């Protein structure tokens, strides 16, 4: 069955509604010939026109809650509840708005100026290949609208808390349900999850292992969902949102590169992608892969009940047709990557380290059959019964999607009770009881010699120690000769044991372009993919923890080049770049060209043993400070995000109400209502607000029970006569259904979740990902993965504090100077006059491990997921809530340095943002540490400041009169100050926080100022 | 040919007067009659310079400098301190526009030299801090009528459009 | 770093070069490597009159102009109608970015007094009339960026390259 009726949905409402509706120009509807559907119909000139039937009407209703909030019949009415002011309200907050006066196509002279651009981009796709017309238009819809600099407008001037572009994508995603239910009804909300991501990331000696194993998580999941991209196009993916993926756009281009396309249209569309999907970084074009492994982790689809293999879509055979399809589509990618790795390794049968990879990819075929990642899939379903009466929507249908997504979430958390590690699937009993394990290299004097990266699996490639390698490499089967040794050592360290899975991580770590097999998927044959890799010499060098611990040293000898240069002249420090290698690290790429040769392994240099004192002396004569062996492993994760997707209020009142409170919301009825009543009234501004202001009035203490019409009928009936078009608006029912809506909201204590609520949060989560990557590059860091809310990076110990400061605020939309082609405007990321909402309310916790470069990366990543994810769960501090002093627990930014631990709350106010003035004090304690740290290294304050605070602490604790504490810290500062003109203040809202912790092996000082002292000792401990 | 002026709305204590005697009439743009400040003006691509309370252009179409077009006289002295342009009223970046005004205008826009003796940067900034709205709206704009603050029943509404509408971009120098 | 000078796009023979000396240094901005003229800028509201042209401005975002940046002398060393402007180069509306850009500048945009007491009358139209394409490269490429553009693998599409990009704005006055 040829449905493809989503393009009718993706354009059913043009990105000009709020100017065409309650008109501003009102002549571009004149200069061609219901009012806003006309300009909606006119722009549909490429293909099939708009259907005034079950193609938008029912979909547009269930797409967003702006049919429940502001009534069903006055939504489709554009009448009486008018407001001739186009504000754009945030979706999470409602006290924040932008103003959208006039930037839009006003005349057909300007209107068709972009329709020629839309068409000149889809004119290259053969008209028989509609799936490319939809896929391409899907991504470039809002892109070509942002390029042609037009302000972004809300989906409804009454309730402006929904961008029109997001609501458009929302009704197109719900379109898969409406369509498949008009036919023989079935519709699913499929969801995928990856069991134990952190445990998979944490298996690697090097960072190239961390980076690759973190890239497999994204590739293996992308190779799955690209099948749905090919079958039903986009819009079947709610999370992650496709309209800003760096993985989608990259896959989208290689589709155009395939099957032929205009070379300056594949290019015409490649400056759009580089400017917006990326941020002016065509590094992926040189890398040939998306540089950053964006990990969605949790993917949720919205599928129709229609399956292909009838050469076109039919009714789905059985419900398990989708779970089984993913499970096998997932193991295919692992097979197709072992395939390509086998092929590629034999292509380079010579060159060393590949005659080894060949020897193991063949010796361990049975083991490598098993995917090392082991996703988990779930599914719910809908029927025509649950959504229709006869052929129209039924009452209370508007909550089906919310309830259906509820069951999906529960089924995940239900299955997360049993943790099955992917190693359990392997069959290793007889391979270890009897010596049948293939051990290329040394022979285990004690059995089988566990891997050094995993620790769980036995090793296949054992490595000799540094007795000497050549005479022990070449005799054993490892090395065929001597020339290959320096090529094997380049990828495997002496002494390093490797399991089959980890060597695959190391092999892909030697050639990351092989990931293209999973990236594209069913586009090129595996052999064609490999050919372009051997038909080139791309050399992708990935930093290590010793490289990150040398930024300030490299960056110092990079501006004292000529002086530091003559003396060595031979030590590869003054070597000249002899190649054109590149990296995803936007600091190595950024310099690479100051005759400094950033490729040198610092462990044969200042971090070596045969050469330590030498480069100490070299650095000595040139006033270059010897580097510190410490880097910072920064791991960000948002708070209650998945809990926010359920519409709950825990991200707002983090700690005051916890996820457990939703088992009985009546116990927190006083607060969950104070917020929900506030969200509803502030959303939907105009003449409508005073109407709903009275509907929430007649509820509070189990009120009227439909006997409120009287107060609100007057509101509506004295309004419906403002235009003589009322068809059959039974006002006694209309105000009831609205009263029925808000009732369920306040009874459930959570926002009723619709697709538009998801698509908006999802897309914003992808735009916040963009700005988050510029920040990790700005601070000379190395992104390990950054998908959505999560983040894993390796910063130097120097830029770690101000990174947290900017990253935390940039997540909340507030921020200083633009990063890429997008600015941060008080909770509204703006890309060329186009305002997009961010997540200001959502807390975001941080976890900083200051680790030696030589510390095992398995236990550093484990701690970061067992320092926060079970330490952030138990930390409470005294937050200021509505004049009271409650106990919040989230958004804490934990620091750790081998035993020392520190916690620095980032909010101190429980609704983190309730007004635009709430932004400039997010992470306000960080710059207090930043300013303090600044005044110390300039000798304006002695470092003894951190050691004397103990005696001042007991007084600053016991003192409850703030005029007295603002003198004790003024005294404690000036006593052990090294000058006489340092006037360093503390914001004075930081006097008394009392961070507690419930019976845990983490000792936190129970006051904020003490935590500021420990944070500095940790930052300073990792610089010596 | 309305001899217009543009007093912008930053937090600076440098927008005290910068102007002089009235339009030459009373066809103003302070359309605060209905619901507060109406018909806003936002220059695209300018700084605010955080000091020397004039405007500096920077060539990226990313900046917003906002403020109300209240006409008057440019201190009765300046000619080069302004762009001396003639707009047909249909080529601006406006906010909260009323029924279309199809006339033409006179242009005096407070201009500071680009004078990049320093480096030019853009600093996002807005208005908060009740005293920071207490200063400037009493300095000039309350005196456009002075019937405002006399009988104005929308004091709680006009006070917010300073922190709601006018968001400018500072200099960071 | 080197100081630059954005050269614009005229329609007539008069306003093509307007500068007498060349690179001076060696590091430049715009590149045309093999397929496209990379690193070309756009500036909002700046007409160049396409005859008697010294960068007359316009007062809205819809107006713009585009041309390549060269690091040449400040137009035969005149001290009259420049900007003396520079900024960290993270504030340039550039098209077809390629590679890490220098984070400074010293540009003197020859922006003269605006066209006084005349309306905008501005004309949005791209570059056409290929005789004008050959008119410009006649005098702006065969000696300014002539390292390429004489025996490259593809030169005749560099003429095609300006076909797609440049769509200036002129006051029609
Ligand atoms: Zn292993």
């Amino acid at each position: 069955e040829f449905l493809d009726y989503k393009i009718i949905a993706l354009l059913h409402d043009p990105p000009n509604k709020a100017w065409v509706i309650t008109g501003r120009a009102r002549n571009l509807t004149q200069q061609l010939s219901r009012k806003h559907e006309k300009v909606a119909k006119y722009i549909i000139n490429q293909l099939f026109g708009k259907n005034y039937s079950e193609k938008v009407d029912n979909a547009d209703k269930l797409a967003s809650s702006i049919d429940r909030y502001l009534g069903s019949i006055v939504y489709k009415e554009r009448s009486l509840f008018e407001n001739r002011s186009i504000f754009l309200k945030n979706i999470l907050l409602s006290n924040i708005q932008r103003d959208i006066g006039n930037l839009f196509p006003k005349d057909k002279s300007k209107l068709d100026n972009l329709i020629l651009e839309y068409k000149k981009l889809l004119n290259v796709i053969n008209k028989t290949n509609l799936i490319l017309k939809y896929q391409l238009f899907y991504l470039i819809y809002e892109l070509v609208w942002i390029d042609s600099k037009y302000e972004n407008t809300p989906s409804d001037t009454r309730n402006p808390t929904h961008t029109i572009f997001d609501h458009l994508y929302a009704t197109a995603a719900m379109m898969n349900w409406i369509l498949s239910l008009e036919k023989e009804a079935k519709g699913y909300l499929l969801g995928i999850d990856t069991i134990g991501v952190a445990d998979f990331i944490s298996k690697g000696r090097k960072t190239r292992d961390l980076w690759i194993s973190s890239y497999l998580v994204s590739a293996l999941l992308w190779y799955v969902i690209t099948w749905f991209i090919e079958e039903y196009g986009p819009d079947v993916i709610l999370f992650p949102s496709l309209r800003f993926n760096q993985f989608y756009a990259f896959y989208l281009l290689e589709k155009l590169r395939k099957e032929g396309v205009s070379e300056d249209v594949i290019d015409e569309i490649k400056e759009l992608i580089t400017k917006y999907i990326f941020n002016g970084d065509d590094l992926f074009e040189n890398l040939k892969i998306p540089p950053y492994p964006i990990i969605p982790g949790r993917i949720t689809l919205i599928l129709p009940g229609l399956i292909r293999e009838g050469e076109e879509y039919k009714k789905v055979q059985d419900d398990n047709c989708f779970i089984s399809k993913v499970k096998e589509r997932y193991n295919e990618g692992w097979r197709k990557l072992i395939e390509g790795l086998r092929c590629y390794s034999e292509r380079k049968r010579e060159d060393g380290f590949w005659n080894l990879v060949c020897r193991v990819l063949k010796l361990t075929e049975d083991l490598l059959q098993t995917t090392p990642l082991n996703i988990r899939v779930k599914q719910v379903s809908v029927t025509e019964d649950e959504i229709f009466n006869n052929n129209k929507l039924r009452s209370d249908s508007w909550k089906i999607y919310d309830n259906k997504y509820r069951q999906l979430v529960s089924e995940f958390k239900k299955s997360k009770l049993v943790k099955v590690t992917p190693e359990s699937r392997l069959k290793l009993f007889e391979l270890t009881k009897f010596d049948k394990l293939p051990q290329i290299g040394e022979k285990s004097k004690r059995g089988y010699e566990f891997c050094t990266s995993c620790g769980v699996l036995p090793a296949v490639v054992i490595m000799p120690k540094e007795d000497e390698l050549e005479k022990k490499l070449i005799d054993l089967g490892i090395a065929r000769d001597e020339k290959d040794v320096r090529s094997i050592k380049n990828m495997i360290s002496p002494g390093e044991r490797l399991c089959p899975w980890c060597l695959v991580k190391r092999a892909l770590g030697a050639e990351p372009r092989l990931m293209r097999i999973l990236l594209l998927g069913d586009l090129y044959s595996v052999e064609k993919i490999v050919n372009e890799i051997v038909s080139r010499d791309v050399k992708i060098e990935i930093p290590s923890t010793s490289d990150i611990a040398s930024i300030k040293t490299f960056e110092e000898m990079i501006e004292k080049k000529n002086e530091i240069c003559e003396d060595l002249k031979e030590e590869e420090v003054c070597e000249k770049p002899s190649e054109s290698v590149l990296s995803m690290w936007q600091w190595f790429n950024k310099n690479y060209y100051n005759g400094i040769n950033l490729t040198i392994d610092p462990e044969e240099y200042w971090f070596s043993e045969k050469r330590r004192r030498y480069y100490f002396s070299v650095f000595r004569r040139h006033r270059i400070t010897f580097p510190s062996p410490y880097y910072a492993l920064v791991r960000a994760d948002s708070d209650y995000l998945g809990d926010l997707l359920e519409g709950k209020l825990t991200p707002y009142l983090a700690g005051i109400i916890d996820s457990g409170d939703y088992a009985n919301i009546s116990e927190k009825k006083e607060e969950v209502n104070k917020l929900l009543e506030e969200y509803l009234v502030n959303a939907g501004s105009g003449s409508i607000v005073d109407y709903v202001k009275t509907v929430l009035k007649c509820i509070r203490e189990n009120l009227n029970k439909c006997s409120c019409a009287e107060k609100i009928y007057s509101n509506e009936v004295a309004k419906v006569m403002f235009r003589v078009n009322v068809e059959k608006a039974n006002v006694e029912e209309e105000v009831k259904n609205s009263l029925e809506y808000f009732e369920t909201i306040l009874n459930e204590g959570r926002i009723i979740v619709t697709p538009a609520w998801h698509v908006s949060i999802s897309s914003a989560l992808n735009r916040g990902l963009l700005v988050e990557l510029e920040l990790v590059n700005k601070h000379k860091g190395f992104v390990i993965y950054a998908g959505g809310d999560d983040l894993l990076a390796m910063l130097p110990v120097d830029e770690v504090l101000d990174f947290i400061k900017e990253s935390r605020r940039a997540f909340a939309g507030f921020g200083t100077e633009k990063l890429g082609n997008m600015c941060l405007e008080n909770g509204f990321v703006r890309i060329n006059n186009a305002y997009y909402p961010s997540l200001p309310i959502v807390g975001r916790s941080y976890s900083v491990i200051i680790a030696h470069y030589a510390d095992p990366l398995f236990f550093v990543i484990n701690d970061s997921y067992n320092l926060l994810e079970e330490g952030k769960e138990i930390i409470r501090y005294r937050v200021m809530y509505n004049g009271e002093y409650k106990d919040a627990k989230k958004d804490v930014a934990i620091f750790r340095y081998q035993g020392l631990t520190s916690v620095i709350p980032l909010s101190l106010k429980r609704p983190i943002v309730s007004s635009v003035s709430d932004f400039n004090e997010i992470a306000s304690i960080i710059d207090v540490i930043l300013e303090l740290k600044k005044r110390i290294d300039e000798g304006r304050i002695s470092v003894s400041l951190l050691y004397d605070y103990e005696k001042y602490k007991h007084l600053i604790v016991a003192s409850d009169e703030k005029y007295l504490t603002e003198f004790l810290v003024k005294d404690w500062i000036k006593r052990n100050s090294l000058r006489k003109h340092v006037e360093f203040t503390i914001d004075e809202k930081l006097y008394g926080v009392r961070l507690t912790i419930e019976n845990y092996p983490i000792k936190i000082p129970n006051d904020l100022i003490s935590n500021i002292v420990y944070t500095l000792r940790i930052i300073y401990g990792g610089e010596k | 040919s309305t001899q217009r002026e543009y007093v912008f709305i930053p937090i600076t204590n440098s927008i005290t007067i910068d102007v002089k005697i009235t339009i030459g009439g009373s066809d103003h743009i302070t359309n605060i009659d209905e619901r507060g400040i109406h018909n806003v003006l936002v220059i695209t691509g300018y700084a605010v310079d955080e000091k020397n309370g004039r405007l500096v252009p920077t060539l990226d179409p990313c900046d917003y400098v906002k403020g109300i077009l209240v006409a008057g006289t440019p201190q009765q002295a300046q000619s080069n301190d302004f762009l001396t342009l003639k707009l047909p009223a249909n080529k601006l970046y406006l906010i909260r526009k009323k029924g279309n005004i199809s006339d033409d205008l006179k242009i005096y826009i407070p201009y500071s030299s680009p004078d990049a003796r320093n480096s030019m940067k853009t600093k996002p900034v807005s208005i908060s801090d009740d005293t920071i709205v207490n200063n400037i709206i009493k300095e000039v704009f309350d005196k456009i009528y002075n019937i405002t603050q006399k009988e104005k029943v929308k004091i709680e509404k006009v006070k917010e459009d300073i922190k709601e509408l006018f968001s400018y971009y500072a200099l960071e120098q």
